[PDB]
């Protein structure tokens, strides 16, 4: 089963290919309209596989150097196994000399393509936390802010490094535990400072970086002592917020300090950048903050300024190999637009609220510091990601949360996309669901997914991935890739490509060229007539897909803030299928008197008045009550013990919705509403060119006629 | 009295045994009996010459030395709702004016009539008081009384925590913070610096003071808009645990360099809103920054007369300082070349005043330890004036045309001083425009308008009344020997830096024989009038003072701050320093003015300073002012020994004697009681130690045997020979 | 929405209190010291002043003005509210005292209360005439 084989693919290996059979020919593989790509989840969770403490045995020919795998031909009576990739023939290692038939290697056996090796050769390095807050904002707020930081510190290990940077007009390194004095440098928020000026201003462990356990204390004194940015603000001015230098600081402190090791850089915002380097609105009131209207426009003077000297920063940390997180509370919007490459190009996070006094914020943040079965946290640091490939497939690049080392070699294609030029790409930040995607292009066959990176505990860690997917039999070209197609994968690999494209800029131009294009080399019609068109199983729900995509707010981005557009698209360039796929088309379910909860279409057919909706977009979690529910609700039914039965109704939804509402990192909103509430608008501009319907009848009369 | 006539080659024994006093002014009984103290104005004619061309004939400088804001025993305050002045030249009235029609009065300064408001006038306190107070109105304030401010910057360099000082001058802070003056307006602060700036904060809501840290050095900036300048009532708690907690704070620090030009312009932003005293503590030479000054070698007695600073940093530095009502006060506790022909700027002119402590250290050199701990005493307990302005009016036909001392003289001759200090001294140099042919009197006076410690406006004005004269004879027999002595001295140091050290001397010489020759033309041996037969031991004395001394061992900042002395101190203790006063103590007695009730103190004959009035039989104690050096010779009696010290031996008198034992004897109750009646004549203690001896290499109380010759200078007969070769050649 | 408060006998225009921070002054308290000089017992006892881009308001209590300057674009409201809270306070402390005093600035120590009590307003955290008549 083409069902089964795809979900034990994702299981095993954390792969999911667009196609799973490859073509053989080459009419076919530059004839191919949706490229043959992956949606790859390199440090997927599994069934608890032994972590294996050796070195990995590596192909002798200094080109090629694969891992020992599962697909490589073992002789057991000569020693010898020759590689899948280059066919080199390998001596065994001196340790391998008594391996056997009946008890062979764990990377020889085929549950075992993918695996984890440990390299324990070097002393470890400890986790590095550096918190940069912003002291302009409420009380309230400072304080929320304050609590949540005391309870992240709480969760550390005792020899993790922390720092802690206040900004506000001023940016303040402080020096913690200096005993009697609490000292701190202060630097003007208005001009840049270089790593090397920083160090030398200045002057394992630093004054500046200490171990949780011996400052803990002194930062807990500390960072129940703070308070607002002392500078007045004067009427109608918004207060002087010096977030781009402070961060450049941040990343200069630990880039003369601590480079190439785990760290992360968690800043903290109340409000956009007022000043120096990186603002993103001046100090008037009056001015709004720019909107994608004002964009379009060029009515936004400091949008282009401030995304250069962010991306400076970004490339700067993720050639050191640390990471940066966003936690931005405020009511306007606070310059995601133009920051979001820090997070980006790093596998920083971004949290973006209303307010750091919310249930919203303060769990959201605590989902970062969440441990495993060994009390370690769920981060890895300082990625590198390698992939080798047969010698007939080439890599155009990856799309995600990555960077590129510029490694040249015979795997790197011509045909670049988004990231490429390289077989080696570096992601300074990722966890178990940090998914990227990897473009290919044919010039058995096999792919290796190499990801050393150093866990969370100190460990030094490799794992690799071997997968394998047959070529074309030439005898049934079209017909054998057809049924391998993964329309779920291939429309999320798709909206990558539309997303990446149109986030570095028509793209919607490009996505209706393409959806045709498949229809009219993968389905089934008459010419000129399009009643007669139909898919198979295996692709009859990639239009409906696209249907979404197209309309969705990834690609649609008026009615939303610039700030929530990069938010949206950088939870979605992270997230593997399943979630993705929630982002692009939400699920629906329906609670009624007559039945259990079913899956039901996104139609407006299905806002019932006598049922109670669950719609769960990535974002948000939603109960509709419908017209006739919402009267029985107001009446006050629930409460009477005549209508127990009303509420087992009310409550399924709100039973069912808290079990997603604590996996999901980024904490959905939780939202409850019934008809005639302003609420449910959410749930109406989701529903339903024009609808679906109109959208098949269009796609089926260009689909029959001239290609 | 005497107008007499003197052979100096003669007498040879001119200087009196009793201590001199100011000339006093020939004037009418009821005039005089009016005139203002002599230690607050005075004057190097007594009898005005009447043209400058009689001036110019005299060869002596004509001058005023004043010491305005001098601690006085009783000060009449007027609190008029109306300060009479004259209608022309502003001049305050005054004893010395002139009531005619009684409801009109002639102004002094400029002959005008004015008109008395209505508010026996000539028996109103403005008419009989030479020295009094006014309640300024609010015309006499260009801003509301500004609340005594003061900020403190300590160089904690690697070289300064070595020293030691932090420990003192925290230490002298925690005991006086009571004492400083002000009310509860009083507002204090704190900077630290080394290669950068250190600001404190300084909250009640806060566990401790915190330590703000500016490092860009060529971009300074104040950290934060308040907690930084406290009021010292509020904050008592915190800065006291501040003062605690500085000493230990740079412990283990390895910061060789400073930066010393940085902080004081982050010192300047932060005191500039109100102004105030800025006090520096300094111990190196500042390398690091804005104001760096290049290392220079160090002379030596070899070294001919070939003083200016390096840079105009730190002048251009105070004159900010200056418009903004901050006054710089300098502390050189430097035990290497710090440049202080540079740093000295600083306090120059911005009325502060700079303070020396060579080779400071908290264990080896004691002397400098107690003189520091006494120095700080008076400095932070004294009295205190803030944002003042200072002017001198004088009859029409006089001008000042030169000015001496701390401040900044402004258009119009206005002296600004951010601060006046109540041991200041001021020196002008003045000469006649017009013939003063007209009158027989002429007056000068000056008025001090400042803030009080307390936020009230005060004028403190004084008025010197001098007759005029009109003969070369005349002119010699009024002339003030000491405060000639001391106009020259101020002459001189703006010689040594206008030309140079060379030059500075000549012009010392010059002075006497310019001076001389001019009396011997107008009369065999060397004849001089009887009020300048001091006149060249005087300045012989000022030639062997470290200020222009040539043949010595004294290091660059030894000089300079000599030449800070004369510039800022008053006249009295110029000539304490240059000529000490000489007595023999090991043998007093009650000839003395045991009229204070219970006490005898005795009165030794002042000798003059030569070893052959010596005894190595006896002990003597000298005055420099400063200091009291008690020399007791090898083969003293063994009544001095023990009745005195406490020894049973020469040989066993401890080498630093830090001071006297008051012992149970009759012979150490006279010493006590004249040392006593001493050190009680002056506000800065001078601390007494008996380190001198025949071997403790300390013996520098030979250096001040002005009188005797050396390898490098004449002696005092043979000064008088140099001249007398000069006057009738 | 910026400073600058003073405290006036109204008969003489003697200075009682005030409080000013820079880091001009010199003309607008040339001015504050213009009207102290005209007031009188004519004078509105609340009044609002337009001096170009800066504003004085005043109230006038038991013969003493309290009065404040500011940029125009300060809200009036908060203005007389702060003075409202000097004059309660300065007439409970000194309030019988005024009409005895003769040196200017009398109170000077009243400094601290109008700067803790000025703080308090400038952070967001009656009559209308153009001052140019007056004088
Ligand atoms: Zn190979
Ligand atoms: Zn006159």
């Amino acid at each position: 089963t083409y069902l089964e084989f795809i979900q034990q693919n994702e299981e095993r290996d954390g792969v999911r290919f667009s196609w799973n059979v490859w073509p053989s020919s080459r009419l076919e593989a530059t004839r191919m309209v949706v490229p043959v790509a992956a949606l790859f989840t390199p440090l997927k969770e599994r069934p608890d596989l032994p972590p294996i403490q050796y070195e990995p045995v590596l192909c002798s020919r200094t080109t090629c150097r694969a891992v020992l795998n599962p697909l490589c031909q073992v002789d057991y009576r000569a020693k010898l196994w020759a590689c899948n990739f280059c066919y080199q023939r390998n001596q065994f290692p001196p340790s391998y000399a008594g391996i056997s038939e009946l008890n062979q290697p764990a990377e020889l056996l085929p549950q075992f393509s993918s695996i984890e090796y440990v390299v324990l050769r070097g002393p470890q390095m400890p986790l590095i936390f550096l918190y940069v807050v912003d002291t302009c904002m409420e009380d309230e707020d400072l304080q929320a802010l304050k609590e949540s930081m005391q309870m992240s510190l709480s969760l550390l290990p005792p020899t993790a490094l922390v720092g802690l940077i206040t900004f506000g007009r001023m940016v303040q390194v402080h020096e913690l535990g200096c005993e009697g004095i609490s000292k701190s440098y202060v630097f003007r928020g208005t001009k840049d400072l270089s790593a090397k000026q920083l160090q030398e201003m200045l002057g394992p462990s630093n004054r500046f970086l200490q171990p949780v356990q011996k400052i803990d204390m002194n930062l807990t004194d500390l960072l129940g002592e703070l308070q607002r940015d002392p500078w007045p603000v004067p009427q109608g001015k918004r207060p002087l917020r010096s977030s781009g230098v402070a961060l450049s600081i941040a990343v200069g402190l630990l880039e003369c300090t601590f480079p190439n090791t785990g760290a992360r850089i968690m800043m903290f915002i109340g409000g956009p950048a007022t000043q120096g380097p990186g603002m993103v609105v001046g100090d008037e009131l009056k001015t709004p903050i720019r909107s994608w209207h004002d964009i379009d426009k060029d009515n936004a003077k400091y949008v282009k300024k401030g995304t250069k000297h962010f991306e400076a920063l970004a490339n700067r940390a993720a050639t050191t190999g640390h990471v940066i997180d966003i936690y931005a509370c405020a009511l306007d919007q606070t310059g995601l637009l133009e920051m979001k490459c820090c997070p980006n190009l790093t596998g920083g996070y971004m949290v973006m609220g209303d307010s750091f006094n919310t249930s919203l914020f303060k769990q959201t943040f605590q989902r970062v510091f969440t441990k495993d079965m060994h009390g370690q946290f769920k981060m890895g640091f300082g990625g590198t990601l390698e992939i080798k490939t047969s010698r007939e497939i080439k890599i155009s690049g990856a799309i995600g949360p990555c960077v590129s080392l510029n490694s040249k070699g015979p795997c790197v294609s011509e045909n670049e996309i988004g990231t490429g030029g390289t077989c080696q790409w570096k992601i300074c930040g990722l966890s178990p669901t940090t998914t990227l995607a990897i473009y290919f292009e044919v010039v058995r066959g096999a792919i290796q997914f190499v990801t050393q990176y150093q866990h969370s505990s100190g460990q030094r860690r490799i794992r690799v991935t071997t997968i394998a997917r047959n070529w074309a039999d030439a005898q049934t070209q079209i017909q054998n890739i057809a049924a391998s197609f993964d329309q779920e994968a291939a429309a999320i690999l798709m909206a990558r490509l539309a997303i990446y494209r149109a986030e570095t800029e028509d793209v919607l131009r490009w996505l209706d060229r393409q959806l045709i294009r498949l229809c009219q080399k993968f389905g089934e019609y008459h010419k000129d007539d399009p009643s007669s068109f139909r898919f198979s199983e295996t692709f009859s729900l990639y239009p409906q897909f696209m249907f979404h995509l197209r309309r969705s707010s990834f690609l649609q981005v008026f009615n939303n803030s610039p700030d929530e557009s990069s938010y949206y698209r950088h939870h979605f360039m992270r997230q593997d299928l399943t979630q993705s796929l929630i982002m692009i088309q939400p699920i629906l379910y329906a609670y009624s008197f007559s039945g259990p909860p079913e899956p039901v279409l996104l139609d407006s057919s299905s806002i019932l008045a006598d049922r109670i909706l669950l719609m769960d977009t990535f974002f948000q979690i939603l109960i509709y009550h419908g017209e006739t529910i919402a009267q029985w609700r107001k009446s006050g039914y629930q409460d009477m013990p005549e209508y127990e039965n009303f509420r087992h109704l009310l409550q399924a939804p709100v039973d069912d919705a808290q079990e997603i509402l604590h996996s999901r990192f980024p904490m959905p909103r939780y939202i409850d509403t019934e008809h005639g509430g302003s609420q449910a608008r959410f749930l109406l501009s989701k529903v339903n060119d024009v609808s679906l319907q109109v959208f098949m009848d269009h796609l089926k009369k260009l689909a029959v006629s001239s290609a | 009295e005497g107008l007499r006539v003197v052979n100096l080659l003669q007498e040879r024994n001119m200087l009196p045994s009793t201590p001199l006093k100011p000339p006093v002014p020939n004037l009418h009984e009821d005039i005089q009996k009016l005139n203002c103290n002599p230690e607050l104005f005075r004057c190097t004619l007594t009898s005005i010459p009447q043209t400058q061309a009689l001036l110019n004939k005299a060869k002596l400088p004509l001058g005023l030395l004043l010491h305005p804001f001098k601690d006085l025993v009783q000060l009449p305050v007027v609190t008029s709702s109306t300060i009479v002045r004259c209608r022309s030249c502003r001049t305050y009235i005054n004893p010395f004016v002139s009531f005619l029609d009684q409801r009109r009065w002639k102004c002094n300064l400029c002959y005008r009539v004015n008109d008395v408001p209505e508010e026996e006038p000539h028996r109103r306190p403005e008419v009989q008081n030479a020295t009094i107070e006014f309640m300024a109105p609010s015309e006499y304030m260009l801003r509301p009384p500004q609340p005594p401010v003061y900020l403190f910057v300590f160089d904690v360099s690697h070289n300064a925590v070595e020293t030691g000082y932090l420990n003192s001058v925290c230490q002298s802070l925690l005991d006086n913070l009571d004492l400083l003056p002000g009310n509860t307006r009083t507002k204090i602060g704190f900077i630290t610096f080394d290669s950068t700036i250190h600001f404190y904060g300084l909250q009640e809501s806060l566990s401790q003071p915190q330590m703000l840290i500016v490092s860009d050095i060529e971009d300074v900036f104040i950290p934060m808009p308040e907690n930084l300048l406290v009021n010292l009532n509020e904050s008592k708690e915190l800065v006291q645990d501040l003062l605690k907690t500085l000493p230990q704070m740079f412990t283990k620090t390895l910061e060789t360099q400073s930066a010393l030009g940085p902080a004081l312009q982050a010192a300047f932003k932060l005191m500039s809103p109100t102004g105030g005293r800025m006090s520096v503590f300094q111990t190196q030479l500042p390398t690091l920054g804005v104001g760096a000054l290049k290392p220079r070698e160090e002379p030596n007695h070899r070294s001919s007369a070939k003083m200016t600073p390096s840079t105009d940093f730190y002048k251009k530095l105070a004159l900010d300082c200056s418009g903004q009502q901050v006054a710089v006060d300098l502390f050189l506790l430097s035990g290497q070349y710090s440049d202080l022909a540079s740093l000295g700027c600083i306090s120059r002119y911005s009325a502060g005043s700079v303070y020396y402590y060579p080779s400071y250290h908290h264990q080896h050199n004691p002397v400098q330890v107690q003189k520091l701990q006494k120095e700080l005493q008076r400095y932070l307990t004294r009295k205190i004036g803030f944002e003042a302005v200072m002017r001198i009016r004088c009859t029409k036909g006089l001008s000042i045309h030169t000015f001496h001392g701390n401040f900044f003289v402004r258009s119009t001759d206005l002296l600004s001083l951010p601060n006046v200090n109540p041991d200041a001294g001021y020196a002008v140099q003045m000469s006649v425009e017009e013939s003063l042919t007209d009158t027989q009197l002429v007056s000068f006076q000056s008025a001090l308008l400042y803030t009080s410690s307390k936020g009230e406006r005060r004028i403190r004005v004084h008025t010197l009344c001098l007759p005029v004269v009109s003969t070369l004879n005349d002119v010699f027999l009024g002339a003030d020997v000491q405060a000639i002595s001391g106009l020259l001295a101020n002459m001189a140091v703006d010689r040594s830096m206008t030309a140079s050290l060379s030059d500075a001397r000549d012009a010392l010489v010059n002075a006497v024989i310019d001076s001389l020759s001019a009396y011997r033309s107008s009369v065999p041996g060397l004849m001089v009038p009887f009020s300048l037969r001091l006149f060249p031991l005087f300045v012989l004395a000022l030639l062997k003072q470290k200020s222009f001394q040539t043949g010595t061992n004294a290091r660059l900042d030894e000089r300079i701050f000599a030449m800070c002395q004369v510039k800022n101190q008053p006249l009295v203790y110029l000539m304490l320093t240059t000529h000490p006063s000489l007595y023999r103590v090991d043998n007093l007695s009650d000839e003395g003015a045991l009229n204070i009730s219970d006490r005898t103190i005795p009165q030794p004959p002042i000798l003059q300073l030569s070893v052959e009035k010596l005894s190595r039989d006896g002990a003597f104690l000298m005055d420099a002012g400063s200091v009291l050096m008690l020399w007791v010779g090898k083969n003293c009696t063994q009544n001095f020994l023990s009745q005195v010290l406490g020894v049973q031996n020469y040989a066993s008198i401890p080498q630093p004697m830090t001071d006297l034992p008051e012992l149970d004897t009759p012979e150490s109750a006279r010493i006590i009681a004249f040392i006593s009646w001493l050190r009680e004549q002056r506000p800065f203690f001078p601390i007494l130690y008996v380190i001198a001896d025949e071997s403790p290499m300390k013996a520098n109380f030979l250096q001040n045997m002005i009188e005797d010759r050396t390898e490098s200078a004449l002696s005092y007969y043979e000064f008088l020979l140099h001249i007398q070769q000069q006057v009738n050649k | 929405m910026v400073l600058l408060t003073m405290i006036a006998r109204v008969a003489d225009g003697l200075p009682l209190a005030a409080s000013m921070q820079e880091d001009d002054l010199q003309q607008y308290q040339s001015q504050a010291k213009q009207l102290f000089r005209k007031l009188n017992e004519q004078s509105p006892t609340r009044c609002t002043l337009e001096a170009g881009a800066m504003t004085f308001h005043y109230i006038i209590e038991q013969g003493v003005c309290y009065l404040v300057l500011c940029e125009a674009a300060f809200p009036k409201k908060l203005a007389f509210a702060y003075l409202e809270d000097l004059h309660s306070e300065f007439d409970e402390q000194h309030g019988k005292k005024v009409p005895t005093v003769s040196r200017p600035y009398s109170f000077i120590e009243f400094d601290t209360f109008i700067q803790k009590t000025k703080k308090l307003y400038i952070d967001s955290r009656i009559m209308v005439a153009n001052i140019e008549e007056v004088l």
